[PDB]
């Protein structure tokens, strides 16, 4: 309730030893501004915190490689050089009011893949499967999966969207993408979404189903010399129409 | 680590009750709280819990032990928007804030009562390419597991639970998929243990 941290970029890819900055803005009032580092999803652990202008604490997590400002009336920033493999995380900003006792708000999290090398990098291809006609005839439901394949690293989003517009009811997606290669340090990743409708609303040829996925990729600066198309942000979208 | 919590995951029916606890050994812990991270999403504070004793927000009982520095968080009634990663933090006593410790956090899912089971393996043909297809299993009730594939090249996902708002109807489903030559949706899901009534659609 009320405003929210918010973090740019919301992923990011680079090549080990270069330098990346991850910008936050904190609710406007708040005097406390703070980094965190989640690790495998889960693991949540604190870097640094800001105030009035200055570096107050600091973990034993917090490296020289990392360096913390906030000019005014531009972001709050977190700051990584030269990057490393294993500063590859989701890393949190978060902002409070004065006081020990004081509720932290978090951000949305800035995911940081750090890679060997670049030509790893595979945006998803997208299919979308049509209902089964037994489903139908069974339980006058009708299901579409959308299926994510060949991804790499694991910085996608998938939504559907129904005429048009995005729809959020009767949909699923899974939690966690499968590896497709498992024994793979560098597998791509397989990624899947349920969509499902009453049968009377895919049984007509004027209704339009997509399934979009959002991937986060390489960025301008990257460099990129090999002949398959640089695999840059991008949406890739498989569609339907219903049949009657 | 200074902040544990347990249990590492728990699976809760639609209305059931879920126990966390956190312990931890350093006792200049002073101010204890219960965050919950829901997919995708940053943390966000469920309730402080700073005094010895309960503090009950609605479905929400929080405790903490000052003594033992135990806390833990009560839910009742569990709701679906409950499915979440609910992570303890402490942090000491300081006029400067500080930053917060946290556990390693307990996945909590609450799943629903399957009211009209109707297990069923349908196969679904790819819209540009009706040669390719895959296996849907649905409608199966809480009391099935689905397994994890063990073959290399057939590829599994976990259950998933989507919610139709407007019917007031939720079903699970899992996706299977191969291009193995001989896969097929009757034997896809050979690893589970499947209602025996399962409908198989010729």
């Amino acid at each position: 309730m009320g405003p929210k941290v918010l973090q740019i970029p919301s992923h990011q890819i680079i090549d080990m030893g270069q330098m990346v900055t991850l910008n936050c803005d904190p609710v406007s009032n708040h005097l406390y501004f703070y980094w965190y580092k989640q690790i495998l999803g889960q693991q949540m652990e604190f870097l640094v915190n800001f105030y009035n202008g200055k570096v107050m604490e600091k973990s034993k997590l917090f490296k020289d490689q990392f360096s913390v400002e906030r000019p005014d009336g531009s972001y709050f920033t977190l700051k990584i050089q030269p990057t490393a493999l294993e500063d590859s995380a989701v890393y949190f900003c978060a902002s409070s009011f004065w006081g020990a006792y004081a509720e932290q708000f978090f951000g949305p999290g800035t995911r940081l893949t750090v890679l060997e090398d670049l030509k790893n990098v595979f945006p998803p291809e997208v299919a979308v499967f049509e209902p089964s006609e037994a489903e139908i005839s069974h339980t006058q439901k009708a299901t579409l999966v959308c299926l994510a394949t060949g991804f790499y690293p694991d910085h996608v989003e998938l939504s559907w969207w129904v005429n048009g517009k995005e729809v959020h009811s009767g949909v699923c997606t899974d939690p966690q993408p499968l590896k497709e290669q498992p024994a793979l340090n560098d597998s791509r990743y397989a990624l899947s979404s349920r969509l499902r409708v009453s049968a009377t609303f895919w049984q007509n040829p004027r209704n339009h189903f997509r399934c979009q996925v959002q991937f986060y990729g390489l960025s301008e600066n990257d460099e990129w010399t090999q002949d398959r198309a640089k695999p840059v942000t991008q949406i890739v979208s498989a569609e339907a129409w219903g049949r009657a | 680590q200074k902040v544990q919590q347990s249990p590492e995951s728990l699976s809760v029916p639609e209305g059931g009750m879920a126990s966390l606890n956190c312990t931890s050994s350093d006792r200049n812990f002073q101010y204890f709280w219960w965050y919950r991270q829901h997919s995708g999403e940053g943390p966000k504070a469920l309730m402080s819990i700073f005094s010895d004793g309960d503090k009950k927000e609605g479905r929400f009982t929080a405790h903490l032990n000052k003594a033992s520095l135990h806390v833990s968080l009560h839910i009742r009634d569990s709701q679906p928007s409950d499915s979440a990663l609910y992570f303890c933090a402490a942090s000491e006593q300081n006029n400067y804030a500080q930053g917060l410790t946290f556990g390693l956090g307990t996945r909590v899912s609450v799943f629903p009562y399957i009211q009209n089971p109707d297990p069923a393996v349908y196969q679904l043909r790819d819209s540009k390419s009706s040669d390719k297809s895959v296996c849907l299993f649905t409608d199966f009730d809480s009391q099935t597991n689905v397994s994890q594939s063990k073959d290399s090249d057939v590829y599994i996902t976990d259950k998933c639970v989507l919610d139709m708002r407007s019917m007031d109807f939720k079903s699970n489903s899992a996706v299977a998929w191969s291009n193995k030559s001989d896969f097929a949706c009757a034997n896809a899901f050979n690893n589970s243990i499947i209602p025996e009534d399962t409908f198989f659609p010729s």
